[PDB]
């Protein structure tokens, strides 16, 4: 079958970035801001946290777009503890 | 962890089990062994 | 040569070894309905195919001539197996198992038509149950295509596309009956396939013809018979493990299945058209362009059939050669022992037997195998009395008990020199050992 | 069947042909088998006014209930349903111009389905021991 | 360009089919000749 | 050419089967030449 | 085929177009070894390819089998050997 598949033997890149208070301006440039081209395949870890023994699911949110300006649609895939909210809107994306 | 890799239009040998689940796959142009696997349409080609 | 003598390793003990040889004499009779293969049920394709003229008539004619040639070949092999066979009417395989301590029970099925298809021997049963796609296998596989079974057998898909294997004119049960008759024709009087003499005596005379004295053979008749039946059992047990003959029979079946599968796969090739399905073309395009796409499929499928017919003609020529060789081996190794060295298998060939096999015959070559050897000083000739030369017949002259004696070349047993084991010459050749006091 | 997920309704073979489907309305699953296709092996004799037909690898019930009803007599032979030929497999012939396969022949006087035995053993009543 | 290349593909694939058919026939002749050579080795060199 | 189907697979398969027949034939000829040959360890190319 | 020679071998042009001749599984050197072994097996003990007897005696017995008396045959052994090796030299010189 011929389809949109990853190149076997190529390298995955862990683009997840975790911070506490500060955000680095270098996190919002190349190589983190990557070219989409035909598409991407993602393998995402479900970082299962616990509060008072109650399990919570957390993972990085991905945005896909072009200029990231409110005259262009940006696709956003964001998780909410078991609910994957997917939107494609003319968002005013922040600088960081 | 959020691992990403680029996609492209590629030919894959997809193996489906008796319940319709893709159990194994081969990227035909990835390596010489993958080319043998796709040529014979088998995960483990015969000795030769 | 020290003096006039050379060093030679002469056997001191021996055994009988059995070697199998499968010779393909038949092939599955593949029949192709060129009209149903090229065009299935679609009227728009049949109208186009009719414009190519006699292409399908030619394909059908070549396959019919090839299948008629395979049928003629099978009749000739059966005629060869049954030629000259004479059997006693009082003979009954249910009681006559063995003779002269040699057990043929595993090589003999029931004799006479009252047993039906039970004429297959135990040896042939053991050889046939390892091959699924025999003539009966194809008949059962095609019988199951309309039985309502949910299993999608690839043979059923091939037959619904016009590719079916017809059974041979003689069933493998009949050929096993003929090999059984040819086998029992060698063990009981009138011994019509054993030179008209008892089987043990024929084995003994054949071993003696290799250069073995009669004395050791007729005193070791029980050891020779046990070695013969142990060689037979070794051949039989050899099929339970990876065997060259069993692999050769399965290769014939697998090559046929691969050719049929490749021919069926040609129906799914697009040949540059929009689709390989005539239904998809006819459900997408109008007649003016549907005709253009269907023409590409017809051209590709007719080219595929022509290539398959050419390959089948070549393969059947190889099968004719194999069947001619098998008939020659039946005539010159089973019914008689022709003076040809490695024709009936390798080594010192004693005698051969034949059994039926899927799409061919299994030959069982029994050979004289030396076990232990003795280095002896031999003379290829002697100069005796008035310079008269003597040469040994199927043996050598040796010094034993400081006297000149003769020994067979295939067994060390010194015996006195006599006219029985000597070729006389009026003048002895140079380098013949000088023995003035001999005879 | 239990292999159809919520988004799947068609079953395909390795060659891209449709071989099964789950109905969108009733959710019932069906397997698709191609309609039967085949040939009739007809045995003809120049001295006869009819044909002896062999529906290879088919039972007479299947031929009559799913191919065509005929007025000709029939029986289930080893090779398939045989029409217009008397079942006489006990009889045998040394020569046969109409060879059906697997040691079977069609002989005409009506057509008879008879075993083919081209070779026989020359028998003698002499003692065996 | 697809029409022109398809004409070349048909011609070159027909050429290979013709060559393959010739090669199958020639190898059958070589097998017959090799069997004769083995028979001559056995019946003229190793024995008479 | 990929859209043409298994034409090239069939051509490679027929040539591979033909070459396998030639290899098997060459082995049979060599076996026939070496069948039953027994030589003395004292044989030397330079003196005999 | 990878050399800088101006003379383009037609075999190189064929190989670059996918047409190539593979070597046989057994080298002609190995087959020459087998024919050499089969040839020396007739001249020396145990004469495994000459009916178990000396080569000159096999020649003499074969000529006698055609209807030639052993007397003239073993008295002319040198004439027979010279005729035999002259026939072999005639075969060798026939290739020139
Ligand atoms: C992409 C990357 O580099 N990501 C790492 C991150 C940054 O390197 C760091 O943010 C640098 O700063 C920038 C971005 O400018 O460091 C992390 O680890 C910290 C130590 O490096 C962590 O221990 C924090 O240490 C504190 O001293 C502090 O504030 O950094 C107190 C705070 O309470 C505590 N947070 C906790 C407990 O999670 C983090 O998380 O932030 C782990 C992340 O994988
Ligand atoms: C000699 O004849 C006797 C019969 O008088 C044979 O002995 C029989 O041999 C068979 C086969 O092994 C046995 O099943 C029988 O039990 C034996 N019967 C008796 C009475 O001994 C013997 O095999 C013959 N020997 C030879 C070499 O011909
Ligand atoms: C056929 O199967 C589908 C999928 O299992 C059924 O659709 C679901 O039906 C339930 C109950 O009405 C809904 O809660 C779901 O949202 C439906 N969709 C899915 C994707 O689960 C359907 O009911 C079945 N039967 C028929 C007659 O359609
Ligand atoms: C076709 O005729 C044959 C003739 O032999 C039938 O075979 C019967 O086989 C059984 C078991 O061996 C015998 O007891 C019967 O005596 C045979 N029948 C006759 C008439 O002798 C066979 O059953 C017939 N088949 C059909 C479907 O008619
Ligand atoms: C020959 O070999 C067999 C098997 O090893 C043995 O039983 C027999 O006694 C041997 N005979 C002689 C004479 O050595
Ligand atoms: C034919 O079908 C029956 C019932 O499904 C089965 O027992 C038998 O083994 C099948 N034989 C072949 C050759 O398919
Ligand atoms: C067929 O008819 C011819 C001419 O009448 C006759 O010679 C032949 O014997 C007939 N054979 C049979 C089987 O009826």
């Amino acid at each position: 079958f011929t389809g949109y598949f990853p190149k076997s033997g190529a390298n995955f890149r862990d683009l997840s970035l975790k911070g506490t208070t500060y955000l680095s301006t270098l996190w919002y440039q190349k190589p983190f801001l990557s070219d989409f081209n035909n598409g991407i395949f993602s393998r995402v870890k479900n970082t299962k946290l616990y509060v008072n023994k109650t399990l919570y699911s957390e993972f990085s949110t991905i945005v896909i777009g072009s200029v990231f300006i409110n005259n262009s649609y940006t696709i956003v895939v964001q998780p909410h503890n078991g609910v994957l909210e997917i939107t494609a809107c003319q968002y005013t994306m922040c600088e960081y | 962890q959020y691992w990403v890799t680029p996609l492209s239009k590629r030919q894959y040998l997809l193996k489906f089990d008796n319940r319709g689940v893709i159990t194994n796959a081969v990227d035909c142009s990835s390596s010489f062994f993958s080319e043998i696997q796709c040529k014979t349409k088998s995960l483990l080609p015969n000795t030769g | 040569s020290v003096g006039g003598l050379y060093e030679i390793k002469i056997p001191t003990n021996f055994t009988i070894v059995g070697q199998e040889e499968f010779i393909q004499t038949n092939s599955p009779k593949v029949t192709i309905d060129c009209s149903l293969f090229v065009c299935s049920n679609y009227a728009a394709c049949h109208d186009l195919l009719s414009e190519y003229g006699t292409f399908c008539d030619n394909i059908n004619s070549i396959l019919d001539e090839v299948n008629g040639l395979l049928d003629t070949t099978q009749l000739h092999v059966a005629d060869t197996l049954m030629q000259g066979v004479t059997l006693s009417s009082n003979l009954n395989t249910n009681l006559h198992f063995d003779v002269d301590n040699i057990n043929f029970k595993s090589l003999v099925g029931c004799l006479g038509p009252h047993c039906g298809s039970s004429s297959r021997s135990f040896f042939e049963d053991l050889l046939f149950d390892k091959v699924k796609l025999s003539d009966v296998g194809f008949v059962e596989a095609y019988n199951n295509c309309t039985g309502g079974s949910e299993i999608r057998d690839l043979l059923c898909v091939q037959s619904f596309n016009g590719i079916k294997v017809l059974p041979p004119i003689l069933s493998e049960s009949q050929i096993s009956g003929y090999t059984t008759a040819a086998t029992v024709a060698a063990m009981f009087p009138p011994w019509s396939a054993a030179a008209g003499i008892p089987f043990s005596l024929n084995v003994q005379y054949r071993i003696n013809g290799l250069g073995v004295t009669m004395d050791v053979l007729n005193k070791n008749q029980k050891l020779i018979a046990t070695a013969f039946n142990n060689a037979l059992l070794s051949i039989q047990n050899g099929f339970s493990a990876p065997n060259s003959a069993l692999a050769k029979i399965q290769s014939v079946v697998n090559s046929n299945a691969q050719a049929l599968n490749s021919l069926l796969q040609q129906l799914f090739n697009k040949f540059g058209a929009i689709s390989s399905s005539l239904q998809e073309i006819l459900s997408r395009l109008d007649p003016p362009e549907a005709q253009v796409q269907i023409d590409r499929l017809i051209n590709g499928r007719l080219t595929a059939l022509n290539a398959y017919v050419s390959q089948q003609l070549s393969d059947i020529s190889l099968v004719k050669f194999g069947a001619a060789l098998a008939m020659e081996k039946v005539n010159e190794c089973v019914k008689s022992q022709s003076p040809r060295i490695n024709f009936c298998g390798n080594g010192n060939h004693i005698l051969s037997l034949v059994q039926n096999a899927p799409y061919g015959l299994l030959f069982m070559h029994f050979s004289y195998k030396p076990i232990s050897f003795k280095t002896v000083l031999v003379s290829p000739g002697l100069c005796i009395s008035g310079d008269v030369g003597i040469a040994p017949k199927q043996g050598y002259f040796i010094k034993h008990n400081d006297h000149w004696m003769f020994t067979g070349s295939s067994y060390y047993y010194p015996e006195p020199i006599s006219d029985k084991n000597v070729v006389f010459m009026n003048t002895c050749s140079v380098n013949f050992t000088k023995a003035p006091l001999v005879y | 069947a239990v292999y159809y997920n919520s988004w799947q309704n068609l079953l395909y073979d390795s060659n891209g042909n449709i071989i099964g489907f789950k109905d969108f309305v009733t959710n019932k699953t069906y397997n698709i088998f191609p309609c039967y296709a085949g040939r009739v092996s007809a045995a003809f004799h120049q001295n006869a006014s009819s044909l002896a037909l062999l529906y290879r690898n088919l039972k007479c019930s299947y031929v009559l209930n799913n191919i065509s009803l005929t007025t000709q007599p029939y029986f289930d032979s080893y090779l398939g349903c045989v029409f217009n030929a008397d079942n006489l497999t006990d009889y045998s012939v040394s020569s046969c111009a109409l060879r059906m396969g697997s040691g079977f022949c069609v002989d005409y006087n009506s057509y008879r389905f008879v075993t083919f035995e081209p070779f026989n053993v020359s028998f003698v009543n002499d003692s065996i021991e």
